[PDB]
C-alpha cells in the first residue's frame, strides 16, 4: 500500500487550499478513509470521514462548515478542500484508512506521511 | 556382522509321541537359511514374535536374559539369571541398569523361583504362557555357528500374563533370530525324535515335498500351487463433476433482508465448498452445532437451506437453539435438533448511514412465541389489554414493527450485523449436494481394482470396439458376468478382462538324480510371472 | 467514548521491561492499535487489533488486555526505543487517539 | 418409592414443543398416568399407562418413556394449555403423585 | 492381604491335585455360589485352566 498527500504551504487567514490524497496499491474503493491533524507540539486528533462514496460524511468540532471532504474512485483520490481558514489550524495533516466494507475485505491499515500547512 | 543359519531352530511343537510319521505342522519357526545377527563381547533388542538364541563358550559369559516392554518400573517384566550357583527366575517390577551385568529394585514380585559348547534356546510367549525350549550340543569349535540338525526340547512353562516387546542379555559370541509362521515337514525316528525336516517355502523342490507329504519325490510332474497377479490401487471413475454451486446470491448480495421477513434459499445439485468459506478470517461468529466445521468438505447432504438477514450486535447470541428474546421468541426460532452452522459478521460499513438507515425493522411485540422456521408478515394493530382498541392508537395500541437506527457513530453491539444461517437435512435423497471430492484418473492394461459409479470389480481394462447403443449402460455376458462398461465422464466402452490366475506345476527329474527343478505357470503369459 | 493513557513519562533504562495501559470510556473489544511516534516522524503503527503486531515489528513488542483495559509490553527493546505511544480504537466513528505517554531515562 | 419431576417452571409460547420428565425411586413399568390441573379445577387425567391417552384428549398429547424415566410431550398444544402436570404410579400401594411442574410464558 | 478392586489380583493353576470338598465344608462362607457347575461334581471333573 502507498499514500501520497499534497497541498501544503503558507496561506493567509481567509483563503483556501486543495488538500489532496492519492492512493494506489490496494483498491481505493471498498475502503473508508479519513484525515487527522497534529499541531506541532501536541498529540493527535482527527478531522473528517468519508464512507466509500459520498452518502455519509461525519465531521469534528470547529471544522464543520469550512471543510468539504469528497472522494471519487473514478479518479482514485481524496479531498478535504480547506476553505476560508483560521490562523490557528496551522498543522500537519495525514490521510489514513479506517478499513473494510464487505466480509472479504481483509482489513489492513496504513498512514500517509504528512502535509504541512501554515498561516500568516 | 550377520551370518547364515543352515537348518537350526527346530523344536518339538508339543507332547505326543510318533514313529516314522512325516508330520506336517504349521507354527512359528526360524526359516531355513536365514539372516541372523552376530554379536561379540549388549543392546536392547526387539521380540515381536519369539526368538532363537544360540551361544558358544567353555566359560560362562552368557548369564541369562531379561525381558519385558519397558525394562523398568511402571510396568512388569521377567528376569532370568544364573550366578555360579544356579538359575533364578523372577518376576517383579524392577529398575534395570541401562547397561546391566545388579538391578536396583525388586518391587511387587508376582513370581519367584530359586534353586566348546553350543547352547540354543527358543523363547515364545502365547496366551499368558512364556514357553522356553532349549538344547545343549557340544561343538568341536570354540565360538562360531556350526552346521547340522538338532531339535530343541521343551524346558519350562510360566503362566505369567506379562506383556513383552523387548529383551536383553547378561554377561560376566551370540546370535539372534526371529520366528515367523511357517509350515514344516518333520521326519520322526522310530524312537520318536525329529531327525530331519523340510521348510516348505524355500524353493520348488521343497514346495513339492510339502504338497506330497514326503521326503522323496519320484519322477513326474506335480501341481504345486498357483500364480495370481496382484492388483494395486483402485480407480473410481465418475460422470462429469456437475456444478460449482455459487452462493453469491447468499453472501455477496446487494442487500440482505429485515428479520421479520427473513429470506431463504435452498440448494440443488451442486458442488458446495466449505473450507474456503471458513478460512477468510473475518467472521464474528462461526458456530457449528450438529456438525464439526472440518467434516463438511466430505459429507454429502440431501437438502441445504440458507437464511439471511440483518440484526443488531447484542442479539447475535439469540440465534442459537434455545434462547429467549425479541429475535428468537418471535422473529427467528431455531429448532433444538439443529445441525447447521450460524455465520455472522459485522456490517457497520454497508448497512449504516449518518442520520440513520431505517430499512431494517423487527417485530417487537407478538401474541406469543413463533415455532421454528415460520414467519409472520401480518402487519396489523397491536392490542394491549381489556380495552377494545382494535385498530386505533394512542391509548396503548401499537404497530408492532419498530425500525432500527443504524449510524456509524453508535457503539458496537448497537451496529448492524449480517447473519447467514445454514441448515441441513439427510433422510433418503440418493444424489444431492456434496463437497469438493477427488478420486483418480482411469488406467488401462493393468490388473486394477475399479469402481464405475456403483459397479465394483477387479481386472484389466481395455479399449473396446462394441457399439454400445446410445442408451446401454453396460455389457452383459451369457452366465451373467459384467464384461464391458461405459466411462461416465468420456462415454467410451471398455472391456473388462479378468486378472491372470493359474496353477503352478513343478517338473523334477527325481531327487535321486538331481535337485534342480523347472516351473510351469499354466496358461499365464510369461511377461507377468513375478 | 474517549481514550486515556494514565501512566505519565517513565525513566526505564535500555533494559528492563515496560508496561503501558490504555483505558476506554465504554466497552471496546479487539479494536485497538498502537503507534510509536519519534520526535518529528510519522506515527508508525505497531499492533493489529490487540493481539498481532504488523510486519517489521519484532517479537519483544507484545499487545494484550481486554474488556476496557489494554496493555502494551516491551520485554527488552534496545538502546533507542524511546518515543511517545498512542492507543487508537476502530470500533465506531471516528478513531480517537487518547493522550500519549513519553519515556525518558 | 417416591416420584419426582425435576424440570421446574418453563416459558414456552403457545407454539413450539414441551417435554416433561418424571423419574421413580425404583423400577416401575407401564404404570404411570398424567394429570393436568388448572388453577382451581379438578385434576383431569391424560394418559393410560404410559402409552394411550384417554377419551377427550387430542393427539398432540403423547406419553412415552420406560424403565424409570418417563416423558410427556406437547407437540403444538394451543393458546391455553398451561397448567400444572403430575405423574402418578399404580404399581403398588398407594399412588404417589410427585411434585409437579408449572408452565408460564 | 488381598487387593483393592480397581486392580484385582489374578493367579492361574498348572499341574495340580486341587481339592474342592474340603474348601466348601468349612461352614464360614457368606456366599458360595456355583453357576455353570454343581458344587458336588468338582471332586471329579478335570479342567484345562
Ligand atoms: C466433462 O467435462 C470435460 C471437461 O471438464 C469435457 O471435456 C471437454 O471435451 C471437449 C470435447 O468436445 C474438449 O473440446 C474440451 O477441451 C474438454 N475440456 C477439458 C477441460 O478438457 C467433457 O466433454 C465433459 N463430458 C461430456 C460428456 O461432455
Ligand atoms: C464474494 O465475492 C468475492 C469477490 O467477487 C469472492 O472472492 C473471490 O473468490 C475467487 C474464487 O475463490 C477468487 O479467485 C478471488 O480472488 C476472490 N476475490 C476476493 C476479493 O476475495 C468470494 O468468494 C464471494 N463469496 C461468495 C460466498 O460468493
Ligand atoms: C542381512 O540383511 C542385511 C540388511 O542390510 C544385509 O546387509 C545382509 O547382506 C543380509 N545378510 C545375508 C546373509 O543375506
Ligand atoms: C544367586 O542369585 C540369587 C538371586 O537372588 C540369590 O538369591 C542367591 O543367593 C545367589 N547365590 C548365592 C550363593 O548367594
Ligand atoms: C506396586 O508397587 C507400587 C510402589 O511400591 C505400589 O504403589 C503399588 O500398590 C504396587 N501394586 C500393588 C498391586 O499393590
Ligand atoms: C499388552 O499390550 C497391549 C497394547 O496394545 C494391550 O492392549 C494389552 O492389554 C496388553 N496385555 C494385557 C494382558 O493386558
Ligand atoms: C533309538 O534309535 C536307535 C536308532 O534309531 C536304535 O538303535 C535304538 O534301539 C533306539 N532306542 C534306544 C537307543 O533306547
Ligand atoms: C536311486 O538311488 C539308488 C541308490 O542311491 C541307485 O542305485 C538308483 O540307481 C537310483 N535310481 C535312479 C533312477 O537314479
Ligand atoms: C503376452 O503379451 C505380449 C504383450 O502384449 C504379447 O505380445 C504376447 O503375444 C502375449 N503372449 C501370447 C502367448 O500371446
Amino acid at each position: 500500500v502507498q499514500l501520497v498527500e499534497s497541498g501544503g504551504g503558507v496561506v493567509q487567514p481567509g483563503t483556501s487550499l486543495r488538500l489532496s490524497c492519492a492512493a494506489s496499491g490496494f483498491s481505493f474503493s471498498h475502503y473508508v478513509m479519513y484525515w487527522v491533524r497534529q499541531a506541532p507540539g501536541k498529540g493527535l486528533d482527527w478531522v473528517a470521514i468519508i464512507s466509500f462514496d459520498g452518502s455519509s460524511q461525519y465531521y469534528a468540532d470547529s471544522v464543520k462548515g469550512r471543510f468539504t471532504i469528497s472522494r471519487d474512485n473514478s479518479k482514485d483520490t481524496l479531498y478535504l478542500q480547506m476553505h476560508s481558514l483560521r490562523p490557528e489550524d496551522t498543522a500537519v495533516y495525514y490521510c489514513a484508512i479506517h478499513g473494510g466494507t464487505y466480509y472479504y475485505d481483509k482489513n489492513i491499515l496504513a498512514w500517509g506521511q504528512g502535509t504541512l500547512v501554515t498561516v500568516s | 556382522a550377520y551370518t547364515n543359519s543352515f537348518t537350526r531352530g527346530v523344536y518339538y511343537p508339543d507332547k505326543v509321541f510318533r514313529s516314522s510319521v512325516l508330520h506336517s505342522t504349521q507354527d512359528l519357526f526360524l526359516p531355513f537359511f536365514s539372516n541372523v545377527t552376530w554379536f561379540h563381547a549388549n543392546p536392547v533388542l526387539p521380540f515381536n514374535d519369539g526368538v532363537y538364541f544360540a551361544s558358544t563358550e567353555k566359560s560362562n559369559i552368557i548369564r541369562g536374559w531379561i525381558f519385558g516392554t519397558t525394562l523398568d518400573s511402571k510396568t512388569q517384566s521377567l528376569l532370568i539369571v544364573n550366578n555360579a550357583t544356579n538359575v533364578v527366575i523372577k518376576v517383579c517390577e524392577f529398575q534395570f541398569c541401562n547397561d546391566p551385568f545388579v538391578y536396583s529394585s525388586a518391587n511387587n514380585c508376582t513370581f519367584e523361583y530359586v534353586s566348546k559348547n553350543l547352547r540354543e534356546f527358543v523363547f515364545k510367549n502365547i496366551d499368558g504362557y512364556f514357553k522356553i525350549y532349549s538344547k545343549h550340543t557340544p561343538i568341536n569349535l570354540v565360538r562360531d555357528l556350526p552346521q547340522g540338525f538338532s531339535a530343541l526340547e521343551p524346558l519350562v512353562d510360566l503362566p505369567i500374563g506379562i506383556n513383552i516387546t523387548r529383551f536383553q542379555t547378561l554377561l560376566a559370541a551370540y546370535y539372534v533370530g526371529y520366528l515367523q509362521p511357517r509350515t514344516f515337514l518333520l521326519k520322526y525316528n522310530e524312537n520318536g525324535t525329529i531327525t530331519d525336516a523340510v521348510d516348505c517355502a524355500l524353493d520348488p523342490l521343497s514346495e513339492t515335498k510339502c504338497t506330497l507329504k514326503s521326503f522323496t519325490v519320484e519322477k513326474g510332474i506335480y501341481q504345486t500351487s498357483n500364480f495370481r497377479v496382484q492388483p494395486t490401487e483402485s480407480i473410481v471413475r465418475f460422470p462429469n463433476i456437475t456444478n460449482l454451486c455459487p452462493f453469491g446470491e447468499v453472501f455477496n448480495a446487494t442487500r440482505f433482508a429485515s428479520v421479520y421477513a427473513w429470506n431463504r434459499k435452498r440448494i440443488s445439485n451442486c458442488v458446495a465448498d466449505y473450507s474456503v468459506l471458513y478460512n477468510s478470517a473475518s467472521f464474528s461468529t462461526f458456530k457449528c452445532y450438529g456438525v464439526s466445521p472440518t467434516k463438511l468438505n466430505d459429507l454429502c447432504f440431501t437438502n441445504v437451506y440458507a437464511d439471511s438477514f440483518v440484526i443488531r450486535g447484542d442479539e447475535v447470541r439469540q440465534i442459537a437453539p434455545g434462547q429467549t428474546g425479541k429475535i428468537a421468541d418471535y422473529n427467528y426460532k431455531l429448532p433444538d435438533d439443529f445441525t447447521g452452522c450460524v455465520i455472522a459478521w459485522n456490517s457497520n460499513n454497508l448497512d449504516s448511514k449518518v442520520g440513520g438507515n431505517y430499512n431494517y425493522r423487527y417485530r417487537l411485540f407478538r401474541k406469543s412465541n413463533l415455532k421454528p422456521f415460520e414467519r409472520d408478515i401480518s402487519t396489523e394493530i397491536y392490542q394491549a389489554g381489556s380495552k377494545p382498541c382494535n385498530g386505533v392508537e394512542g391509548f396503548n395500541c401499537y404497530f408492532p414493527l419498530q425500525s432500527y437506527g443504524f449510524q456509524p457513530t453508535n457503539g458496537v453491539g448497537y451496529q448492524p450485523y449480517r447473519v447467514v444461517v445454514l441448515s441441513f437435512e439427510l433422510l433418503h435423497a440418493p444424489a444431492t449436494v456434496c463437497g469438493p471430492k477427488k478420486s483418480t484418473n482411469l488406467v488401462k492394461n493393468k490388473c486394477v481394482n475399479f469402481n464405475f459409479n456403483g459397479l465394483t470389480g477387479t481386472g484389466v481394462l481395455t479399449e473396446s470396439n462394441k457399439k454400445f447403443l446410445p442408451f446401454q449402460q453396460f455389457g452383459r455376458d451369457i452366465a451373467d458376468t459384467t464384461d464391458a462398461v461405459r466411462d461416465p465422464q468420456t462415454l467410451e466402452i471398455l472391456d473388462i478382462t479378468p486378472c491372470s490366475f493359474g496353477g503352478v506345476s513343478v517338473i523334477t527329474p527325481g531327487t535321486n538324480t538331481s535337485n534342480q527343478v523347472a516351473v510351469l505357470y499354466q496358461g499365464v503369459n510369461c511377461t507377468e510371472v513375478p | 467514548i474517549r481514550m486515556t493513557q494514565s501512566p505519565p513519562t517513565l525513566s526505564l533504562s535500555p533494559g528492563e521491561r515496560a508496561t503501558l495501559s490504555c483505558r476506554a470510556s465504554q466497552s471496546v473489544t479487539n479494536y485497538l492499535v498502537w503507534y510509536q511516534q519519534k520526535p518529528g516522524q510519522a506515527p508508525r503503527l505497531l499492533i493489529y487489533d490487540t493481539f498481532n503486531r504488523a510486519t517489521g515489528i519484532p517479537a519483544r513488542f507484545s499487545g494484550s488486555g481486554s474488556g476496557t483495559d489494554f496493555t502494551l509490553t516491551i520485554s527488552s527493546l534496545e538502546p533507542e526505543d524511546f518515543a511517545v505511544y498512542y492507543c487508537q480504537q476502530r470500533s465506531n466513528w471516528p478513531p480517537t487517539f487518547g493522550q500519549g505517554t513519553k519515556v525518558d531515562i
